[PDB]
């Protein structure tokens, strides 16, 4: 039923294995029992496999597993028992394991880990995914005892009803802690015991409306948390402030993230309470992706947050219906260096107001990829107020053309005009450019004087002729693949004296002898430089290897 | 025997000479001509239409056309005419003297003999009611009157009263606050159009303009009203709307609007209207601090059948507060998202809805918006960024939908798992469809299917056999794999059902029409 | 861009 590879890596092909084969070949190191009709697992069906370390039992329907069956594997590492029906675990299986690294028991009917200190002799694991979004409702100290160090710890406690104190204060260090929890009842008490032990905390599926913060007696012990992520969380204007008070308990916090959350409010937040006012702390990066706001069209100007804007250096607010970043707010974000407003509702008139005089004074990178911009000239003129702007990504915006001349920030170095629907390129493109991307357009030719351009991406266009190399002396990278290029001037690549990479594949290279002698010969010694492999229009035979009489 | 000579945009400084005597239409528009001599055109005995607009003629002797007895259309608009010498002319049907430099109305007593005059274009910086008397007996179809930039001093309110037209278009001065008292309510006008209107002073906001609009209530003949190039405050804009609402107009059009200020006037009275259709195009607004809902509420509760709003930055639209009479809505080219009209049960009479060129993304949500639109028959969500997540399950489309346009989006073949039952017209061109699943056969009513410009390489054998209602299909601009043991069915079907195929599906690489491939 | 009313 298997199709093992030449290294002992057996694949569970025909998914219908009623159980584990009779005494498998011991020279096996890996297996594949993903999605197979299984229900029983004993020691007399995988006995002669002490050299097996890769066990994957993903979704089989395993009801019962006879004990003493993991000793027959001895040194097992990647141990997977994902989405099965093992509703009653036992420290017996976590006894034979000597060299374990990945233990996943997510998706099983069990609702507890037993009051018999589970996970013990497997004192070598770094990743442990325990829990199920169905019935797991208890976590006692009698869990996570035989492990003090691990990289990633994921606990699917969706319906967590009770958390025994200090059931997590045991583990000393956890680089990434992922927690699934619908209600916020036991959130503060799970926090107090992990705050000094975790580096990157992640909360999922929690309804934080009505979440209230109360000064927890966790002590003046500094938090180890530097990154706090909230995923698919529900928050209101008031609770968001409460969350802020909690974040101020992590003075070392540097990065805040919100993925696919819902804000049931209009942004009428309070920046202070009656006791402690929210402190910006050391948070330097804020990442918000797909934030659902029912009344987005009614959102406030955020002036209630001006006191938390002076220090942040990187901001991402993606696909969240942003139609305006108020001028006053943009003027307060005095340290902002990187701003990504991709997939929003930005148009020229409002980008002008967002980027008013003195707005985002330190900004060097602005990303407006999938918005609603239509005029290159006006988009460029609008950014002139950002004196230190050097990187602009306005790809996936429907500019259809560009005038002969345009105004752009003085120090423009990177301009992304990919999937922009342009038919030609003109002097509008700034001369100071170092990296230009005009891929995925309708370009027929390219003849721009860009003296210091190091990278040109112009793939997926309709270029008959190669881009003028005599105007791109410093050209290091050149992606010209997928372009309808048939011939090419002789000695043209002698111009690019520093060329390092080049894409030429997917072009109708006419390999007739009285023409390709140069190109077909250039691709020889210049092998490391070529990316992929150009072919002949009349034969799949590569052009790099064909010389003429 | 229509002979045409077009020498427009040729940079001509003189009327081109030596032209065919067959010439019936001469177009020398957009040049640098400054004079028109009898000798320039006396040989063109068959000249019926002469276009010399956008030139620099300062004086024109009308006797210069005495040898062009066939002339019926003369366009001298956009020149520098300050004087016209009157002499009996031909019986023109169209005379355009608009956009010139005349001080007084250029009406010759001779024009009174132009019994077939349908269109009359004029210009003035000064207008006297009497100067129109010469053409008062003429039943003119349309009159266009451009008021010079210095129009205003010593103004006569009754200036327009003697005009006898069905349609009238007044072009007021540009770059000047509206302080005119000229009464635009003319006895015979059914279709009125007014252009350049500016009143950006909140204090005494458009009192002058609103006053002339008020006088339109007394004109029962007024059926259509068009306003162009408006620059005003949000309050005044809403007042203009309110005032027109109580007139006898059936068709109201507004285009090119610049708005500023804060909207305070929210109390709109929709009673006593005769409006059948309202369209608003190209609106730009300054940033503001009042809730956007103030704007949306006003428009969402309008008691009219036809409503169009295009070329604005509107990011949302609310559901009407009560069962709405909206029948056809065109909201193309704005910034609307998936939640437009969400949680609605009041668009039960809506038959047509256009949402082309907005910011739509999730098809499931769009289908739900549709659930309570029990009368919806046509829906256009083309030119957006719509994709469908099959993990969302079955869509909730109303069963009344008959025509669905989803072209120019990013849909895949999963789209066939989310389609209205009785669908007749389905346009899916320019998407990311890589195959046509078996689910398509369930579309028993499908008459027109357009899957051009996608990524189809082949279709399952017999795929179209159960589409008995099919009459038109687009399959072109797809990378069809014409290797024989695979393209057999399609090539045969495309050959026998030749009348149904729109355009011509062709083979990838080969370039030959699929219809012409023969397999063994 | 609603302005806080107070
Ligand atoms: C009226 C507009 C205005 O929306 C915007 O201005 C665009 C948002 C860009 C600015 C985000 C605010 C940056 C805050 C920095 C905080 C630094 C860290 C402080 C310590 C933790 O509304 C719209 O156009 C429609 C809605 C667009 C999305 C609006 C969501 C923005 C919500 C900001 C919440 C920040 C919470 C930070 C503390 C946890
Ligand atoms: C669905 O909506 C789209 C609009 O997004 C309609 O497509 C548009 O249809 C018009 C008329 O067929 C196309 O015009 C054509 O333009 C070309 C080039 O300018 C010209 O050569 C043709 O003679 C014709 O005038 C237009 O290109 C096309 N637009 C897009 C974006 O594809 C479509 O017709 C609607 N479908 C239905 C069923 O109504
Ligand atoms: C209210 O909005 C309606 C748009 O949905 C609009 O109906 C449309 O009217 C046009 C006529 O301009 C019809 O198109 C016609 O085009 C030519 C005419 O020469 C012919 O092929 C046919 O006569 C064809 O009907 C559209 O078919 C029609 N759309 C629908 C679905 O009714 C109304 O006219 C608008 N009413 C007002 C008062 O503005
Ligand atoms: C005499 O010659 C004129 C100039 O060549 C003609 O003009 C017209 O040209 C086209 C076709 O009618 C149109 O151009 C405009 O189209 C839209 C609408 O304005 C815009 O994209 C843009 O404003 C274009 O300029 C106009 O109808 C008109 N444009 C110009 C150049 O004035 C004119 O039609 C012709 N007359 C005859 C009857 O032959
Ligand atoms: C907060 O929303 C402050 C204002 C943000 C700029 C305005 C964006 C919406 C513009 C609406 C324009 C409506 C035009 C008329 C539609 C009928
Ligand atoms: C621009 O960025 C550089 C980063 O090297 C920084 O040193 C400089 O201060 C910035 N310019 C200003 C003051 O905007
Ligand atoms: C330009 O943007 C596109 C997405 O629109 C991205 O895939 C590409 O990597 C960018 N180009 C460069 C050189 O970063
Ligand atoms: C104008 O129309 C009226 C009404 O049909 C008619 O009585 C009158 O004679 C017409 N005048 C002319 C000659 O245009
Ligand atoms: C635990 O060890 C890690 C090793 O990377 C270290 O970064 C962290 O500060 C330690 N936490 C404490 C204080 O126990």
């Amino acid at each position: 039923s298997l199709s093992c590879d030449r290294n002992g890596i057996c694949k569970g092909s025909s998914g219908s294995l009623n159980s584990i084969p009779s005494g498998l070949t011991e020279a096996v190191k890996s297996l594949d029992l993903s999605n197979n009709r299984i229900t029983y697992i004993s020691n007399s069906d995988l006995q002669r496999c002490v050299n097996l370390q890769a066990l994957v039992l993903t979704s089989n329907g395993i009801n019962t597993i006879e004990e003493d069956s993991f000793s027959s594997l001895g040194s097992l590492e990647h141990l997977d028992l994902s989405y099965n029906y093992l509703s009653n675990l036992s420290s017996s299986w976590f006894k034979p394991l000597s060299s374990l690294t990945f233990l996943n028991l997510l998706g099983n009917p069990y609702k507890t880990l037993g009051e018999t200190s589970l996970f013990s002799h497997l004192t070598k694991l770094q990743i442990l995914r325990v829990g199920n979004m169905d019935t797991f409702t208890k976590i006692q100290r009698k869990d996570f005892a035989g492990l003090t160090f691990l990289e990633e710890l994921e606990i699917d406690a969706s319906d967590l009803q009770s958390y025994e104190p200090k059931s997590l204060k045991s583990i000393q260090n956890v680089s990434h802690l992922i927690l699934h929890m619908k209600q916020h009842i036991l959130l503060l008490e799970i926090f107090v015991d992990v705050t000094s032990s975790v580096e990157c905390l992640e909360l999922r599926d929690t309804d934080l409306d009505t979440f209230h913060f109360s000064e927890l007696s966790t002590g003046e012990t500094n938090s180890l948390i530097k990154k706090f992520t909230f995923r698919n969380v529900k928050i209101t204007d008031e609770s968001l402030f409460q969350v802020m008070k909690l974040l101020n308990q992590i003075s070392g916090l540097l990065e805040l993230e919100f993925d696919d959350c819902t804000l049931n409010g209009v942004g009428n937040f309070r920046a202070s309470d009656n006791d402690r006012v929210i402190d910006p702390g050391k948070v330097e990066t804020l990442t918000i992706r797909r934030l659902h706001i029912p009344r987005f069209y009614l959102f406030y100007d955020l002036s209630t947050l001006y006191s938390l804007t002076e220090r942040v250096k990187r901001i991402t607010v993606e696909n969240s219906k942003v139609f305006l970043v108020p001028c006053l707010l943009s003027q307060h974000l005095k340290s902002l260096e990187y701003l990504d407003l991709s997939e929003n509702l930005m148009v020229e008139e409002y980008l002008k107001n967002s980027a008013c005089e003195d707005a985002w004074p330190s900004l060097q990178t602005l990303i407006l990829r999938q918005n609603h911009l239509a005029s290159l000239e006006k988009t460029g003129e609008t950014l002139l107020t950002l004196k230190n702007l050097t990187n602009i990504d306005i790809s996936k915006n429907s500019f259809h053309s560009m005038p002969e001349t345009c105004q752009w920030p003085e120090k423009m170095k990177y301009l992304n005009l990919s999937s922009t629907r342009i038919h030609s390129v003109t002097g509008c493109i700034p001369k100071t450019l170092e990296i230009l991307d005009v891929s995925n357009n309708n370009l027929n030719l390219f003849s721009l004087n860009l003296p210091q351009l190091k990278e040109l991406y112009i793939s997926r266009n309709k270029l008959m002729t190669l881009p003028d190399a005599s105007l791109l002396p410093m050209l290091l990278v050149l992606k010209i693949s997928r372009n309808q290029l048939k011939s090419v001037p002789d000695g043209i690549f002698d111009r690019l004296t520093s060329l390092q990479k080049i894409w030429l594949h997917t072009n109708p290279w006419d390999c007739s002898c009285p023409r390709i002698d140069y190109l077909s010969r250039w691709l020889n010694k210049n092998s490391q430089k070529e990316q992929g492999s150009a072919k002949c229009s009349g034969s799949g035979k590569p052009v790099r290897s064909i010389i003429c009489p | 025997s229509e002979f045409l000579v077009d020498r427009s945009k040729n940079g001509l400084i003189h009327v081109p000479k030596d032209l065919s005597q067959k010439t019936t239409i001469l177009n020398i528009s957009q040049n640098y001509i400054s004079e028109l001599w009898t000798s320039d055109i006396l040989s063109l005995s068959k000249l019926r239409i002469l276009i010399i607009s956008h030139n620099r003629i300062q004086y024109l002797d009308i006797s210069v056309f005495k040898f062009n007895q066939e002339l019926e259309y003369l366009d001298l608009s956009h020149n520098k005419l300050v004087k016209i010498s009157c002499h009996p002319t031909v019986n023109l049907k169209h005379l355009d003297l608009s956009f010139n430099a005349f001080d007084a109305l250029p009406i010759c007593k001779e024009f009174g003999n132009m019994s077939q005059l349908k269109f009359l274009g004029l210009s003035t910086t000064h207008l006297e009611k009497s100067s129109v008397l010469p053409i008062a007996h003429l039943n003119i179809s349309k009159v266009l009157l451009v008021l010079g930039e210095t129009y205003g001093e010593k103004e006569d309110p009754e200036g327009l009263q003697d005009f006898n037209t069905e349609s009238l278009h007044i072009v007021f001065p540009t770059n000047k606050e509206f302080h005119f008292i000229l009464d635009v309510s003319v006895k015979t006008v059914a279709n009125l159009e007014l252009s350049n209107i500016k009143c950006v002073l909140e204090d005494n906001k458009c009192s002058y303009f609103l006053s002339i609009l008020a006088k339109l209530q007394t004109n029962p003949k007024l059926s259509n009203l068009t306003l162009n190039n408006i620059e005003t405050t949000w309050n005044s804009f809403i007042r203009i709307l309110q005032l027109v609402w109580h007139t006898t107009v059936w068709y109201f059009s507004i285009s090119n609007v610049k708005l500023q200020g804060q909207l305070d006037f929210r109390d709109f009275d929709y009673s006593g209207t005769s409006l059948k259709a309202l369209s608003i195009h190209q609106v730009v607004s300054d940033v503001f601090g009042f809730p956007q809902s103030y704007i949306y509420e006003i428009f969402s509760n309008m008691n009219i059948k036809n409503f169009t709003v295009s070329g604005t930055r509107m990011v949302h639209m609310l559901c009407p507060s009560k069962i709405s009479p909206f029948l056809h809505l065109d909201f193309s080219n704005n910034l609307l998202t998936d939640t437009v009209f969400e949680n609605c049960g009041h668009l039960t009479e809506l038959e047509t809805l256009i949402l082309q060129m907005n910011q739509l993304k999730e098809l499931s949500k769009i289908a739900e918006m549709t659930t309570q639109m029990k009368s919806l028959q046509q829906l256009d969500i083309s030119q957006n960024s719509v994709s469908y997540d099959e993990k969302k399950g079955d869509c909730s489309w109303t069963k009344s939908l008959l025509s669905l346009n989803m072209s120019s989006n990013i849909l895949t073949d999963t789209i066939f798992r989310c389609l209205p039952p009785r669908i007749k017209v389905l346009d899916l061109h320019s998407n990311k469809i890589k195959s046509i699943p078996k689910q398509v056969v369930k579309l028993e009513a499908l008459q027109e299917l357009n899957v051009a410009s996608n990524q189809l390489k082949s279709v399952p054998d017999g795929i179209f056999d159960r589409l008995t209602s099919l009459q038109k299909i687009w399959l072109h601009t797809n990378p069809w794999d014409c290797s024989c043991p695979r393209i057999d069915y399609l090539s045969r079907w495309l050959n026998k059902n030749s009348q149904k195929e729109q355009g011509s599906a062709k083979c990838s690489g080969s370039g030959k029409p699929v219809r012409s491939i023969i397999c063994p | 861009x609603s302005k806080k009313k107070k």
